[PDB]
RNA sequence: UAAAUUAUGGUCAAUUGUUAGUAUUCAUAUUAAUUUUUUUAAAUGUUUUAUCAUUUUAUAAAGGUUUAUUUUUGAAAGAUUUUUUGUAUAAAAUUUUAGGAAUAGUUAAUAAUAAUUUAUAAUUUUGAUUAGAUUGUUUUGUUAAUGCUAUUAGAUGGGUGUGGAAAAAUAAAAAAAAUAAUUAAUAUAUAUCAAUAAUAAAUUAAAUUAAUCUAUUAGUCAGAAAUGGAUGCCAGCCGUUGCGGUAAUUUCUAUGCUUUUAAAUAU
């Protein structure tokens, strides 16, 4: 609404939506279809964060079911990368090898999500594994 | 209200660190910021740190401060001598076992890509000119008969054409020098980088076969360029007109063509068609004439 | 060419011109000492970065025990070491492409090195400078003499290119048959 | 990154020298540094950048500075007519081509194709004029036959 | 921190001082007492300052210069620099 | 000997192994800003410097960097940094020139954002090509005035409805209504009629007298008695 | 500098130089045999500054030879991918 | 250049790293092995796999 | 010829900021500086010889 | 943030940063800021 | 600024005085003018001029003017 | 540029009995002191010196 | 005094004359400018070029 | 339409609305006019009016009388001139002297950087309070 | 003196070398600071009577300022060219807007 | 809108200050630096020649610049020789101040024009012009880190304009037209830089050449360690909360103790 505004973006509020739906014990969220969007959803479900989602052929929005596990949530945090469309953010492999080498232990557990000059959204993991580097979107664990 | 904003929680050090993948310093080694300056200094100087940056074995000339013409020093230069990552860090191995083994697999000049260097019309004509004045002749009486083909090379590795004029240049120096060996290996330059030989050039490289008295060299330059020749028919227009349009774009094509096409440097495949235009034919023939009769 | 000349630090012909290899290093204590073989031109200002052609390398002018080879019972091998890090293509270029000046300290460095021989300046007291005589000079050059054919291929292979082309490798380039 | 990382005295975090050169021709500071008013307090510009990121050859196929959304690639969008959305479906922040580029072809408007790309067809031009050592380094390797021979059994 | 205490310092922590007066002040009560102050002037590029200073040096000898040093926090009500020890 | 800690330094003359032998410029020098001027009359009309003003044209804090990767190099492969530049061409007063306001942009690290800067150049053209509103291309040439070192290569857009209104007669585009400011008090309008002219005058004349007053300063809580 | 002997033509003039610059016929002759020295070394020295430039001469060709040929070969293959990915487009 | 040090000390290379060891009698031999590399940065080697 | 005085050292070096040695450099003969400070300062009080 | 630079105050220095601000940079929307 | 005061500091000596300008034969460029700290367009509509309506061009005023009201109130 | 040890140097320049140790020494009641630049003797009628 | 000491019109060096006759040998002294007047402002424009024979 | 304000118009702002709007450049330019010279030639250099004068056309946009009034003055230059000189050759003579002793009488005779320099008080700015006068602002143009 | 200078300098430009002698000779009589000892012989004792100059004069009022603040600092080597740093510390003003004018 | 593997590969990201209802990064830590215990000059005759001359010898601090500093191969390197080939003065971007308004021998066209041509000129609220501050775009310090905080020496108008180029009026770590010197790196007076100086802070000795050399460790309320006397909100102490009202674990002092150690104190 005014310039000092924050610049929203369908990834930042994508992902808050997620994270209230979570916080509020919800099964399925409504959320922005976008190709960045629906990417990070099939992502996350490839990881078992997200129980599934579904790309209903609609402009605006699809579904996503979610996943508890004892009571509590399977998903921990959700946070965008940026919170600016001004402003993007640039990952280099070495930044990414870095995630996965934890105190010379390797880790997969948190999962950062990157979207590649292919205009194909991956997971750091596959970045590393074939020595790429894309602009990242958001860490979700 | 006078107070400022607190975080309810932290932000997360990954997050955090991965947001700096554009910081200054970050910048400064990828070399985007243009030097102008002097920086640090070089050579001659308290602070002159130029001939640490290659490798040279430790000093124990005397006592450095450590007694080292009689100590052992391998915990004093792993302690202090060895560069540390910061102050009181481990010390920063740059050891070749720390480089990847992949650095060694690669063949030579093959890390560099192709690059397109463009320049003002005034400047390529300046640079032109000032190479076919070095490959004509580039000192007094110093001037080796290899220098016009170093010149050439350097032309070429300096991304530029060597226009017919200055492969017409070349050659003949060579030859009248007496190494035709040095215009063969021009004409085969020539033949590597694909550019059309006209008329002219076919003559100076038939002048050249002639003087070796090779003949095989002709065969492959008729059988290459010259099938196309034809003479002058009485019918036919003898002073043909140029052909050629000048390189020039629209608004579409600077718009929306990408900028490899819209490039261009001076190409002597071009203007092959208006070096051609005169129909020295004969000349060709009676160069392919005498080759044969030398062979 | 000034009104008032730098009388402490004078040179010759004017500036900048005639690259010339020095060997700069800052004062101090001797035990911190090392010099940096460079070509730079005649005339340099407070900063010698500003005239640096290129840079050849450092020389530290202290013998040492070669710690890294292997104890030896080798004599000449057990000597002391006086390492010096210099570049063979860059001062190439400089000394025959662009035709650059030394000075006698790179020079004995040089020679030392085997690039270049022994410099003016380094000579044994005990042999004195000789003398010359046309007569007893001209009557060796005809006790020996060489041929004139040979002299000039040997000044040409010297001078001009010397990488020639043989008639094997003339067979092997020429065109094959089919294009024939 | 550490701090160490930030001593671009250092050679092997900064930037080669030998890119200015491939830049601006072979051995052109030679020139500038006969200038005489150098270094007072400047001397000539070096463009000492890594040559993926220049911005005179590449674009926002191979380079992520090019493909910057809101400014380096908005405008353009918006000149050339392109719908433009922030999450578009092409890396540059094109959602679809403009009506002009699905209309009109643009292989063969602009330049006619180089020759030398029949580098890349034909091996017949593949040439190396000279040998590997041609230039006196045959010697090089001491246990070499062509050093063997050439030397013999007692050199 | 405060760093508009240190006023008349100006950024050096030793400021060489003459002596004119010295009186005496009452700290910020419930600390009832007399503490010693001096009245001193100094001179700081062709420009004289005059400044009250806590005397906490201890007599032993006529001075007619003193060192003023930041020292800490004091509960008289304005005075905030200290006199270097006796050495 | 940078990473070594201050008792760990036995010597420094030289670095013993390797690394970067910097000097240790001290940045902790505590500046002090010396108050020469009163609080109203500073001598500079307009910026006021009270205190140490930073000073650097790159090395300022927010960091401040160009930034080559904008429209104009994703179009043309410039020989030269801004050797050529898309513009609108505003104003058209000055016979065969042509003055284009062209915008770069620059980079700002910290916050990790570019935005554009607004640049106007005088570009020259022959024949009286350019009218205004033409998004035209220009590019460097060779000095030809005091402020003319850029030339038209094309016009990209042509201005139809000012072409159209120059062959009617009128002025390709009406001027603009607000300008700048010829001064920071306001402009009355003088609606005055003859005979009041003068009286108009007087009270502006004493309005004039009371701004010159207030230089005076604070009046006195007293008033002056002898 | 250029020596000077004590031997020499004394300059009988108090508005100059106490001394000139001409010398003893032996002066000259031992110069000369001083200078002939001076031309054993520098015949060398020129003689190896020569076969120096040849020598660059020669690697520069060989060298920028084979870099033009992986130049060219891999500019070939750039344009190849470059028409291709157009194609694709 | 270090990354290149196999390449450097591989004889079968012609452009490998010259080096020159001028004995005191005057004449000049090839560097030892332990020489060529003592002109390189100092790394480890370790094992810890038997 | 009395040239035999030494060169003067009349300019003295103060400290400054980071102890660089300022030198006041004597003022050029060439300038109506030292022409209007020769002059008094108030011609109508005091002597003009 | 040194003390020195702008006022005393850090908000002073906060201030100032603020007029350098990429978002708030002075344009066709945001014109005479100060 | 050059005529009046030789910098500034000197306070009534900064800004340039009151400047009247008049409509019909304007003695400036683009009189309105838009600004954070001069704006001149609201002190030009009817309301401003009641202060001064015993001596003032009503013509004028009917042809220059804002927020004009109707005639029979404005007689 | 500070000299801060001139005070240290100058207390060997004081020879003979300083006004701290006369101070301390005296031990009359009727005798009262004070100090402004050192310790003085202050005498009851006329609130000053007592010369 | 009016403006620039040297004006960009003026700085014309003629490149029809030997590069080193103008330094010392002689000043070559013309109006440059005439020759330089564009064909806008002199009202010349290109015709077709007739070949010698059709002439 | 008018524009806006005068400091928005002289930035180009005024007419990057028909930008933002995505409306930058559709025109259909070759039926208002001929495209082919409203281009310049990349090989050349040479600029669009170079290309119309080569090709025989003129883009000439509608004039006013003053401009035209500049174009017959300046062209009517060299026509006064030759039967001036010829005519009147006393005071064109008095003023070649004037000329030819001013040329010597004047401030840096020789071309060097300074006197080169297009801009000379917005190149040397340090001595334009203490050394020179003449000047009283150090930037006058654009640039 | 100024007007002496003045006039001096006036005559030697007008080429009146007997009224600058003249005005010499009153000069030296006098006793002008300037011309003290400026004093020369007659030679016209036999006959009887019958841009240019580059420099800036303005009022003291301009360089008042400098000519205090300099006889303040240093009024013991009048030859000394008071300059920035003597008298004001780095990022400080130094008090006299406009040195140099 | 599919999972992976012929398995850790492409070489280390990591945060330590005993507080004091709560709100807000603000007293006391660590590192870097300044500060006490006395470390720390910028040299005086440049040289040759055809003799009252000529030839060689080109950026040190002085002047306060934020839309700003940019140029040559004509000397030299330089070569059988003659001869020849080319340039170059221009740009683009980044540009400081708490309270912000006008600026000017001025823009363009013309030309080897115009102190007196022609024109609806140019700069600026997208922050101009004067003024203040500061020698501009490879230098540090701190941190895990997008940050914050530093850096240097030098281009300050012309006016017989020499020279290739003004940088041309004391200031070397520059051998300068004959090999002066190579056993050389050692360097005695007047203003300044880091050669300035960091040296097993207390028990088995210096593979030597024996050459230079002293300073109180600070505390003892909270919190490592305090008892007696004197003072009694007085004198004083104090990084901090505060202490001193007649038993003061906080002052002074005797004695005793404490210390992870080489000070103390301040900015
Ligand atoms: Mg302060
Ligand atoms: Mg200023
Ligand atoms: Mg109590």
């Amino acid at each position: 609404r005014r310039r000092e505004e924050n610049l929203y973006t369908p990834i930042y509020d994508f992902c808050h939506r997620i994270r209230e739906a979570t916080e509020q014990r919800k099964r399925f969220v409504v959320v922005p279809s976008t190709i960045e969007t629906r990417g990070c959803a099939r992502v996350m479900h490839d990881h078992g964060l997200v129980a599934g989602f579904r790309d209903f052929h609609n402009d605006r929005a699809f579904a996503v079911e979610l996943k508890y596990f004892q009571g509590d949530s399977t998903i921990n945090v959700i946070e965008p990368c940026s919170y600016d469309g001004r402003t993007e953010f640039e990952w280099s492999p070495k930044m990414m090898r870095r995630l996965l080498n934890t105190h010379g232990i390797h880790n997969r557990l948190v999962v950062y999500i990157c979207r590649t000059a292919d205009n194909r959204i991956i997971d750091h993991i596959h970045a590393v594994k074939e020595n790429i580097g894309g602009r990242g979107l958001m860490m979700v664990h | 209200r006078s107070g400022k904003a607190r975080a309810f929680v932290f932000r997360d050090p990954s997050l955090r660190m991965m947001r700096a993948g554009s910081g200054y310093q970050q910048l400064r080694r990828m070399g985007m910021p243009m030097q102008v300056g002097m920086g640090w200094r070089k050579v001659d100087s308290f602070h002159a740190n130029t001939q640490y940056q290659h490798a040279w074995p430790l000093l124990s000339h005397d006592d450095l401060g450590n007694s080292d013409q009689s100590n052992n020093t391998k915990n004093i230069m792993y302690s202090m001598y060895m560069p540390k990552r910061n102050k009181g860090t481990a010390p920063w191995f740059r050891g070749a076992d720390t480089y990847s083994v992949k650095y060694c697999e690669q063949g030579r000049y093959e890390y560099q890509r192709y690059l397109m260097i463009n320049r003002f019309p005034s400047e390529y004509k300046k640079h032109f000119l000032s190479f076919l004045s070095n490959i004509r002749m580039s000192s007094g009486s110093a001037t080796i008969p290899q220098e016009a083909l170093h010149w050439l090379l350097r032309m070429i590795v300096d991304n530029f054409n060597p226009q017919h004029v200055h492969y017409i240049a070349a050659m003949k120096t060579l030859q009248s020098a007496g190494e035709l060996d040095m215009a063969r290996d021009v004409w085969k330059i020539m033949e590597r980088q694909q550019t059309w030989p006209c008329t002219a050039t076919i003559c100076a490289y038939l002048d050249v076969c002639v003087e070796a008295g090779e003949k095989t060299w002709a065969m492959e330059a008729w059988n290459r360029y010259c099938t196309e020749l034809k003479f002058l028919e009485p019918g036919e227009v003898d002073p043909k007109p140029i052909s050629r349009v000048p390189f020039s774009l629209t608004r579409e094509e600077l718009l929306y063509l990408p900028k490899w096409k819209k490039h261009f440097d001076h190409d002597p495949n071009l203007d092959v068609m208006d070096l051609n235009r005169f129909n020295r034919t004969r000349e060709v023939y009676l160069r392919m004439a005498q080759v044969m009769l030398a062979g | 060419a000034r009104a008032v000349i730098k009388r402490r630090s004078p040179q010759l012909w004017g500036a900048p011109g005639a690259p010339i290899i020095r060997m700069r290093g800052h004062h101090v204590v001797w035990k911190f000492q090392s010099y940096d073989l460079v070509v730079e031109h005649t005339h340099k200002r407070r900063n010698s970065d500003i005239r640096l052609l290129h840079y050849l390398g450092k020389h530290c002018p202290h013998p040492q025990k070669s710690l890294w080879s292997p104890d030896t019972p080798v004599a000449q091998d057990r000597h002391l070491f006086m390492l010096t890090t210099v570049d063979i293509d860059a001062f190439k270029y400089w000394f025959g492409v662009k035709r650059c000046r030394l000075s006698m300290k790179p020079w004995a460095l040089l020679a030392k090195a085997g690039l270049l021989p022994p410099s003016l300046t380094q000579n044994s007291k005990i042999m004195p400078k000789p003398l010359f005589d046309k007569e007893s000079l001209m009557r060796y050059y005809l006790a020996n003499r060489k041929d004139e054919d040979v002299m000039a291929r040997e000044k040409y292979l010297n001078y001009e290119n010397s990488m020639v082309k043989t008639e094997e490798e003339r067979a092997a380039e020429r065109p094959v048959a089919p294009y024939l | 990154s550490f701090k160490y990382a930030t001593k671009l005295q250092h050679d092997e975090m900064r930037q080669p020298y030998y890119i200015h050169e491939k830049r601006y021709g072979i051995f052109s500071n030679e020139r500038n540094i006969a200038k005489a008013r150098r270094g007072l307090p400047f001397i000539t510009p070096l463009y000492t950048k890594h040559m993926n990121l220049w911005d005179t050859d590449t674009d926002a196929s191979n380079n992520r500075f090019f493909r910057g959304y809101y400014y380096g690639q908005r405008e353009l969008h918006q000149l050339l007519g392109r719908p433009h959305s922030l999450e578009a479906t092409n890396a540059d922040g094109s959602n679809d081509l403009s009506t002009y580029e699905a209309n009109t072809s643009q292989l063969y408007k602009g330049i006619p194709r180089p020759a030398i790309t029949n580098l890349h067809y034909e091996p017949a031009w593949r040439y190396t004029l000279y040998q590997a050592g041609a230039h006196g380094a045959q010697l090089s390797n001491p246990r070499s036959p062509f050093t063997a021979k050439v030397l013999g059994d007692e050199l | 921190l405060f760093f508009l205490r240190m006023w008349f310092l100006y950024g050096c922590c030793l400021r060489f001082v003459l002596f004119v007066l010295c009186y005496y002040m009452s700290p910020r009560l419930p600390s009832s007492g007399n503490r010693r102050v001096l009245y001193a002037v100094f001179y700081l590029y062709n420009f004289v300052w005059m400044l009250r200073c806590f005397f906490c040096c201890f007599i032993g000898l006529v001075m007619s210069l003193f060192i003023i040093e930041g020292g800490g926090f004091v509960d008289l009500p304005g005075v905030k620099y200290y006199t270097r020890i006796v050495s | 000997p940078w990473w070594n800690f201050q008792t760990e330094h036995r010597q420094r003359c030289v670095l013993m192994y390797g690394g970067a032998r910097t000097k240790n410029t001290h940045n902790a020098n505590h500046r002090v800003f010396i108050k020469k001027y009163k609080r109203n009359a500073f001598p500079n009309r307009t910026r006021h410097h009270w205190a140490v003003s930073m000073t650097g044209v790159l090395s300022q804090r927010p960091r401040r960097m160009p930034w080559p990767y904008d429209l104009t190099s994703l179009i043309f492969n410039q020989p030269r940094q801004g050797s050529d530049k898309i513009g609108y061409v505003v104003g058209t007063s000055m016979l065969k020139t042509a003055v284009v306001a062209t915008n770069h942009m620059v980079y700002y690290p910290k916050f990790n954002q570019r935005v554009s800067r607004t640049k106007r150049f005088f570009a020259h053209d022959e024949d009286l090509a350019c009218v205004e509103g033409d998004l035209v291309h220009i590019k460097q040439c060779r000095k030809i005035s005091k402020y003319k070192h850029y030339y038209v290569f094309s016009i990209l857009e042509p201005n139809v409805e000012g072409r159209e209104r120059l062959k009617l007669g009128l002025k390709a585009v009406p001027p603009p209504l607000f300008g700048y400011p010829v001064s920071r008090r306001i402009v009355k309008l003088n609606l005055t009629s003859t005979e009041g002219t003068q009286e108009k005058l007087a009270a502006a004349i004493q309005e004039h007298v009371q701004d010159a007053y207030r230089f005076s300063g604070p009046t006195p809580d007293q008033p002056r008695n002898r | 500098r250029q020596i000077r002997p004590y031997y020499n033509l004394p300059s009988k003039s108090e508005h100059g130089r106490k001394m000139t610059g001409f010398l003893t016929p032996y002066r000259h002759w031992m110069w000369k045999q001083n200078e002939l020295w001076r031309n054993v070394h520098e015949a060398q020295f020129e003689h190896l500054r020569r076969v120096y430039k040849r020598q660059w001469l020669e690697s520069f060709r060989v060298n920028a030879d084979e870099y033009i040929y992986k130049y060219n070969i891999t500019k070939a293959a750039q344009l190849a991918q470059w028409e291709c990915e157009m194609k694709e487009q | 250049h270090e990354a290149l040090k196999k390449l450097e000390l591989d004889p079968t290379n012609e452009k490998r790293r010259r080096f020159v060891i001028r004995q005191p009698d005057g004449t000049l031999r090839s560097a030892k092995m332990s020489e060529m590399r003592a002109w390189y940065w100092k790394e480890e080697w370790a094992d810890f796999r038997f | 010829a009395p040239h035999v005085l030494e060169k003067p050292k009349r300019v003295d070096c103060l400290r400054i900021h980071r102890n660089r040695p300022l030198l006041l450099h004597p003022m050029k003969d060439n300038n109506k500086l030292l022409e209007l400070s020769k002059l008094p300062a108030r011609p109508e009080f005091d002597s003009w010889t | 943030i040194a003390h020195w630079y702008c006022g005393h105050k850090f908000r002073h220095r906060f201030m100032r940063d603020k007029r350098f601000h990429p978002s708030l940079q002075a344009s066709h929307d945001a014109r005479n800021r100060f | 600024n050059a005529a009046m005061g030789l910098y500034g500091g000197e306070p009534g000596f900064e800004k340039a005085h009151r400047v009247w300008v008049d409509p019909d034969r304007p003695h400036i460029k683009h009189i309105y003018n838009q600004t954070a700290l001069a704006r001149n367009l609201r002190y030009a509509r009817y309301g401003y001029f009641k202060r001064d309506m015993h001596l003032l061009d009503v013509d004028k005023l009917v042809r220059h003017a804002r927020l004009l009201p109707t005639p029979g109130r404005l007689l | 540029q500070i000299l801060q040890k001139g005070n240290n140097i100058l207390y060997s320049f004081q020879w003979g009995l300083n006004n701290g140790t006369v101070h301390d020494l005296d031990a009359d009641g009727g005798t009262d002191y004070f100090m402004d630049g050192a310790f003085h003797v202050r005498d009851k009628e006329t609130g000053d010196i007592d010369w | 005094e009016r403006g620039l000491y040297f004006p960009i019109n003026h700085r014309i060096v003629d490149h029809r004359i030997a590069p080193g006759v103008t330094v010392e040998e002689t000043d070559v002294q013309s109006r440059y400018r005439r020759e330089l007047r564009t064909n806008f402002a002199t009202g010349e424009t290109r015709q077709t070029i007739a070949p010698p024979w059709s002439a | 339409l008018q524009p806006p304000n005068l400091v928005t118009y002289r930035q180009g702002s005024y007419w990057k609305y028909d930008w933002n709007a995505g409306l930058a450049i559709s025109t259909n330019l070759a039926d208002v006019m001929d495209p082919r010279g409203l281009n310049g030639c990349v090989e050349t250099g040479r600029s669009r009016s170079e290309v119309a004068r080569d090709l025989g056309l003129s883009y000439t946009r509608p004039l006013h009388e003053n401009e035209k009034k500049q174009l017959s003055h300046q062209a009517v230059y060299y026509e006064r001139l030759a039967k001036f000189k010829m005519e009147q050759p006393e005071a064109a003579r008095a003023m070649e002297r004037e000329r030819f002793v001013r040329k010597f009488s004047g401030m840096f005779v020789k071309m060097d950087i300074r006197s080169g320099a297009p801009d000379f008080p917005s190149t040397y700015r340090r001595l334009l309070g203490t050394k020179v006068v003449r000047w009283a602002s150090k930037r006058h143009g654009p640039n | 003196p100024t007007m002496v200078k003045f006039y001096h300098d006036c005559l030697v430009r007008n080429n009146r070398p007997r009224e600058a002698s003249s005005l010499m000779r009153l000069a030296a009589e006098r006793g002008v600071h300037g011309y003290e000892d400026k004093w020369e012989a007659d030679v016209y004792k036999g006959r009887p009577l019958d841009t240019e100059i580059n420099s800036v004069f303005r009022p003291r009022v301009y360089r008042q300022l400098w000519y205090k603040w300099q006889h303040i600092a240093n009024r013991y080597r009048p030859t000394a060219a008071l300059k920035r740093r003597q008298l004001a510390p780095r990022d400080s003003p130094t008090g006299i807007p406009g040195f140099y004018r």
